[PDB]
């Protein structure tokens, strides 16, 4: 298995880390995308605690609106983390 | 972690129309109509 | 410090970058660059057809815009994708399901 490969395996077993703690067994509730971003992506939290943020992250990602982050909607959420990456990493040449 | 608020805020602001593209592309795969990719995991 | 999926995001920009670079517009897939993607980093996912039109096909529906290009987030919505077919995989177990 190539590197991304086993990336995209990463991205399935890190969601399931957590989205079977409590409710749906396949999706993420609030509590569940908190301790997700804060234990698994620390470098992208915000300098302050802000709850009201969090809130319309949450808001943001649940674009079926049944207030749960599902498989996809996380997908959704990680690609929009990759494409800050991206534009870090092709936007400032030396 | 950032140095900033809201960052991610900002850039899920658009989720839904990715959320819809990304519906039709799996739609595709799925129902085959994009052989050069497997509609399933496979071994 | 980086956590495997922090490290996954970075395989993401990497590996296409690795690819976007080569020729022409340095941070977008032209048809070659995103064959040579496909074929070496995600071998398990090629299917049945492996002939030019099927590609074509690919490329086509990949690139929503009609550049004939595929930049980062077309090639996320396709990432999306294939991790959602390895979900679904996934889930399809019993919850117990023993795993290393
Ligand atoms: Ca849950
Ligand atoms: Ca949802
Ligand atoms: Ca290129
Ligand atoms: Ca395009």
């Amino acid at each position: 298995a190539s590197p991304l490969e086993k990336a995209l395996d990463v991205m399935v077993s890190t969601f399931h880390k957590y989205s079977g703690k409590e409710g749906d067994k396949f999706k993420l509730n609030k509590s569940e995308l908190k301790e997700l971003l804060t234990r698994e992506l620390p470098s992208w939290l915000g300098k302050r605690t802000d709850e009201a943020a969090f809130q319309k992250l949450m808001s943001n990602l649940d674009s079926n609106r049944d207030n749960e982050v599902d498989f996809q909607e996380y997908c959704v959420f990680l690609s929009s983390i990759a494409m800050m990456s991206n534009e870090f990493f092709e936007g400032f040449p030396d | 972690y950032r140095k900033l608020q809201r960052e991610l805020e900002d850039a899920t602001e658009t989720a839904d129309a990715m959320n819809r593209e990304v519906s039709s592309l799996k739609n595709k795969l799925r129902r085959g109509d994009l052989p050069f990719v497997v509609p399933r995991r496979m071994a």
